[PDB]
C-alpha cells in the first residue's frame, strides 16, 4: 500500500518497530494501526524469524477469531538490497483494558461485564493457544476494549515505565502479569499466559494491579505473600532462587484484595493464580468453569 | 478435546489452500503440467536428499502451485522459481534451513545467489507473505491417530504415509483437494487392516465427514497419482 | 506540536499534562498534518476535556474531511463525543462527503450514540450527505436494522 493507508500520529516503537496510527483511505478513511519495520538482508535473504512472524500472523487471520485483533494487511517497500520497509496493518480499537477499568464510575465495573470479557479474554487465548502460540507479553494495554464492550488480543511490543513514589526505582509495567517460572527463569511454557489472565482478572475487580513488585525478587515475594509459599514439591528443580531464600508465607484470602469477588470467581481465579505451572488451569478448562455458568 | 477442535477448525480454513492443475496450458502458456512434474521431482530430489522433512516439500509445492496461480512464470525461471520456495519452504519448516549457495549449486549453478534471493523477495510480495499452509502432511498424525489406536506404530505410518503424500503432490492434480482428503486418501492405501482397530475408508471418511464415495474417488486417484512418481531425471 | 499529539495518541494522559503546562500551541499540527485532539486516543475522554479545557478547536477538520466528533461517533465512544459537545463543538460540522457523526454512528450500528444523537442533540436529522443520503438511510443500507427502528420510531 503507502497511498492507501495515511499516518496521522506515531504511538510509540518497541519490540515490533514504531506503531503508527493512520486513516484507512479505502474505508472511508476509517483509523487503522500499523507496525514498522526494518528488515536487515542477509547473505541468506530474509531473516528467519520476520518470515515466520508474518507467516503466522497472516496465517491466524484465515480463521478470523472475534477475540484476536485483525491484521489487514501486509504491505512492503524494497529500499536497497540491504533494506525492507516492512508494514503490517491491523484492525485499531481507540480503547485498552486499562484507558476502561480507570474510567468506570465508583461502584466498579458491572460484575456481569468482568464476567463477560473475561470469557472472551479466555476465548481468545484458547484460540492462541491451540494453535501452538504462546502471547508471552499479557498485560491490559495488550487488551483492546471496543465501545461494543467486545474483547481483542493485541501485542503491539510497547513497554510502559512506572515510577515508584518513595523508592525512587521503576518498572516495566509487564512485570506485573509476569509468572513465576519466568521470574525464576524456569519454563517458559503456555501456562506462562494464564496467570496474566489471572492478574487481569483480579485487576478488573480491583481496578488498580494486584502485585506491584519492584524487581523481579520483589514481586516473586509480593505474590507469595498472598498465594503462601509453595510446598516443596511445587518449586521449580535446579533453580537460582530456591524455595528456601522465600521466608515462611502463610496464604491470605485472596478477597482480602480481589474485593467483592464471589464464591465462584474465587475459585477460577485461584486456579490461574496457581504457581507450579502444571497445576495450573487450562485456558479451555477455564473457559468450561461453571463460573461462566 | 484439545485434538478434536483444532481439526474441525483446520477444515474450515483448508480450502484457502487449494491450487489447480487447470492453470498450464491457459494462464500459465510457457509451462506445460509435464514440466511442473519434473520441476516438482527435482524439488523432491534436493530434498528427502538434502535432509529435509517432508513437510518442507509439501509446503514448497503449495507455494509454488498458490504462485502460479497469480504469476505467470517463463520456462527459462521455473526452476529457479522452485527454489525459492524451496528456501522460503525450508526456512518455516525446517531445524535445518537449506541454503542459498546449497540450492544454487543443486541448480548447476544455472542462477546467482542474488537473483535466487530476488526471486525470494519476489515471490513474498506475489503472495504477501503469507507463506504458510494448511498441509495434507500436517493432518496425517491425527487422522493415524484416530485409526492406529494407540500410539506404537504412530510414527512408522505417519512419516509413510506423509512420504507418499508428497510424491502424490508433485502430480498437480493431486493439488485441488483438500488437505484432509489428500491425508486419508494416503492412509488408506497404506496402513494395513491388521493396526487398526475393530472398514479404514468408511473410518476416516466418518471422521472427515465426507461421503465415502468422495474419498475412495480420492484414493483411487491419489493412488494413480503416485504410481507416476520417478526420480529418473 | 508532535510531542504533544504522540502523547495524545498513545493516550499518556500524564506526559499530555506536562506537554500542556509549558504554554504550548493545543492547535499545532503534527508532520501528518493532523493535531493532538484528533488524532488522541478515543477511548479516554479525560484526555479530550483537558486539550479542549487548553483552547483546542473541536471543529477543525484534517487532509482527509474529518474533525474528532466524526471518529468518536464512528467508533461509538458517547462519553467523548458528549465531553467534545461539553466544550461547544459542532453536531452537525460535516466531513467532505456531506456526514454528520450521526451518519457515521448509525453507519456504524452504534445505537447508544444514536440514541444521544436523535434525543439530546441539534443533530440536523432530516441532513442529505452528498449521496443524498441520511443516517437512516445509511442505518438501512448497512443492515443496522435494529438502529434504523429506533431511529424512526423518533425520526
Amino acid at each position: 500500500a503507502d497511498q492507501q493507508y495515511e499516518c496521522v500520529a506515531e504511538i510509540g516503537e518497541g519490540a515490533y518497530g514504531k506503531v503508527f496510527k493512520a486513516r484507512d483511505l479505502k474505508n472511508g478513511g476509517r483509523f487503522v494501526a500499523l507496525k514498522r519495520v526494518r528488515v536487515q538482508t542477509g547473505e541468506e535473504g530474509m531473516p528467519l524469524s520476520t518470515i515466520r512472524e508474518v507467516a503466522v500472523l497472516r496465517h491466524l487471520e484465515t480463521f478470523e477469531h472475534p477475540n484476536v485483533v485483525r491484521l489487514f494487511d501486509v504491505c512492503t517497500v524494497s529500499r536497497t538490497d540491504r533494506e525492507t520497509k516492512l508494514t503490517l496493518v491491523f484492525e485499531h480499537v481507540d480503547q485498552d483494558l486499562t484507558t476502561y477499568l480507570d474510567k468506570v464510575p465508583e461502584p466498579g465495573v458491572p460484575t456481569e461485564t468482568i464476567k463477560d470479557m473475561m470469557f472472551q479474554l479466555l476465548r481468545g487465548l484458547d484460540f492462541l493457544h491451540s494453535h501452538r502460540v504462546v502471547h508471552r507479553d499479557l498485560k491490559p494495554q495488550n487488551i483492546l476494549v471496543t465501545s461494543s464492550g467486545q474483547i481483542k488480543l493485541a501485542d503491539f511490543g510497547l513497554a510502559r515505565i512506572y515510577s515508584f513514589q518513595m523508592a525512587l526505582t521503576s518498572v516495566v509495567v509487564t512485570l506485573w502479569y509476569r509468572a513465576p517460572e519466568v521470574l525464576l527463569q524456569s519454563s517458559y511454557a503456555t501456562p506462562v499466559d494464564l496467570w496474566s489472565v489471572g492478574c487481569i482478572f483480579a485487576e478488573m475487580f480491583r481496578r488498580k494491579p494486584l502485585f506491584r513488585g519492584s524487581s523481579d525478587v520483589d514481586q516473586l515475594g509480593k505474590i507469595l505473600d498472598v498465594i503462601g509459599l509453595p510446598g516443596e514439591e511445587d518449586w521449580p528443580r535446579d533453580v537460582a532462587l530456591p524455595r528456601q531464600a522465600f521466608h515462611s508465607k502463610s496464604a491470605q484470602p485472596i478477597e482480602k484484595f480481589v474485593t467483592d469477588i464471589d464464591e465462584l470467581g474465587k475459585d477460577l481465579l485461584l486456579k490461574c493464580l496457581t504457581f507450579n505451572p502444571a497445576k495450573r488451569i487450562s485456558a479451555y478448562s477455564a473457559l468450561s468453569h461453571p463460573y461462566f455458568q | 478435546l484439545c485434538e478434536d477442535r483444532i481439526f474441525y477448525n483446520i477444515l474450515e480454513i483448508e480450502p484457502r489452500f487449494l491450487t489447480s492443475d487447470s492453470v498450464f496450458g491457459t494462464f500459465q502458456q510457457s509451462l506445460t503440467s509435464h514440466m511442473r512434474k519434473l520441476l516438482g521431482t527435482w524439488m523432491f530430489s534436493v530434498c528427502q536428499e538434502y535432509n529435509l522433512e517432508p513437510n518442507v516439500v509439501a509446503l514448497a509445492l503449495n507455494l509454488l502451485d498458490r504462485l502460479l496461480l497469480i504469476k505467470q512464470v517463463s520456462k527459462e525461471h521455473f526452476q529457479k522459481t522452485g527454489s525459492a520456495c524451496l528456501l522460503v519452504a525450508s526456512k518455516l519448516r525446517s531445524l535445518t534451513p537449506i541454503s542459498t549457495s546449497s540450492l544454487c549449486y543443486a541448480a548447476a549453478d544455472s542462477f546467482s545467489r542474488q537473483e535466487l534471493i530476488d526471486q525470494e523477495k519476489e515471490l513474498l510480495e506475489k503472495l504477501a507473505w503469507r507463506t504458510e499452509a494448511v498441509l495434507a502432511t500436517d493432518v496425517t498424525s491425527f487422522l493415524l491417530l484416530k485409526l492406529v489406536g494407540g500410539s506404537q506404530h504412530l510414527d512408522f505410518w505417519h512419516h509413510e504415509v506423509n512420504t507418499l503424500i508428497t510424491k502424490a503432490l508433485v502430480d498437480p492434480l493431486t493439488g485441488s483437494l483438500p488437505a484432509s482428503i489428500i491425508s486419508a486418501a494416503g492412509c488408506a492405501l497404506l496402513v494395513p487392516a491388521n493396526v487398526i482397530p475393530q472398514g479404514v475408508v468408511p473410518q476416516l471418511a466418518s471422521i472427515l465427514g465426507c461421503d465415502v464415495s468422495v474419498l475412495q474417488a480420492a484414493v483411487e486417484q491419489i493412488l494413480t497419482s503416485v504410481s507416476d512418481f520417478d526420480l529418473r531425471i | 506540536g508532535n510531542e504533544l499529539a504522540s502523547a495524545a495518541a498513545r493516550g499518556d494522559l500524564e506526559q499530555l499534562t506536562s506537554l500542556l503546562q509549558n504554554n504550548v500551541n493545543v492547535n499545532a499540527q503534527n508532520g501528518f498534518g493532523r493535531t493532538a485532539l484528533q488524532v488522541m486516543k478515543l477511548g479516554n475522554p479525560e484526555i479530550a476535556r483537558r486539550l479542549l479545557l487548553r483552547g483546542a478547536n473541536p471543529d477543525l477538520k484534517d487532509r482527509t474531511g474529518f474533525a474528532v466528533i466524526h471518529d468518536a461517533a464512528r467508533a461509538g465512544f458517547l462519553d467523548t463525543l458528549q465531553t467534545l459537545l461539553e466544550f461547544q463543538a459542532d453536531v452537525n460540522i460535516e466531513d467532505n462527503e456531506g456526514n454528520l457523526p450521526l451518519h457515521l454512528a448509525a453507519k456504524e450500528g452504534h445505537l447508544r450514540v444514536v440514541e444521544f444523537l436523535v434525543k439530546h442533540t441539534a443533530s440536523n436529522v432530516g441532513h442529505r450527505n452528498h449521496k443524498g443520503d441520511t443516517a437512516c438511510d445509511l442505518a438501512r443500507l448497512y443492515g443496522r436494522n435494529e438502529v434504523v427502528s429506533l431511529m424512526q420510531a423518533n425520526g
